[PDB]
């Protein structure tokens, strides 16, 4: 296959390639995130140094 | 500033099982060979 063979409405999402992306296909089916971000921390306390 | 050394982002990678353990198989019926002495229908006629 080639990118031109994808129906246009399906070109608005992730297009996997078999067998290159099979691990990503498994992740998609498991509905898990491939990259997991750490929990958002607190905003940094602002330090003041006079002149 | 608080450095990210303790809360780094994490990548996930499944532990894929492989088809070597099992795989799809196709069934083939062994047609009763007619090269072997298999039967055949008989048409009966009358000598009147």
């Amino acid at each position: 296959a080639k990118k031109e063979h994808v129906p246009t409405w399906l070109q608005n999402t992730h297009v996997y390639s078999w067998p290159k992306n099979k691990k990503n296909i498994l992740l998609r089916l498991l509905r898990e995130e491939e990259f997991v971000a750490p929990p958002r921390g607190p905003l940094p306390t602002l330090q003041v140094v006079p002149l | 500033v608080r450095e990210p050394g303790s809360q780094a982002c994490l990548a996930i990678d499944p532990l894929v099982g492989e088809e070597g353990g099992a795989a799809v198989a196709k069934l083939e019926p062994h047609l009763q060979p007619r090269g072997q002495p298999a039967p055949q229908p008989l048409h009966t006629l009358v000598l009147a």
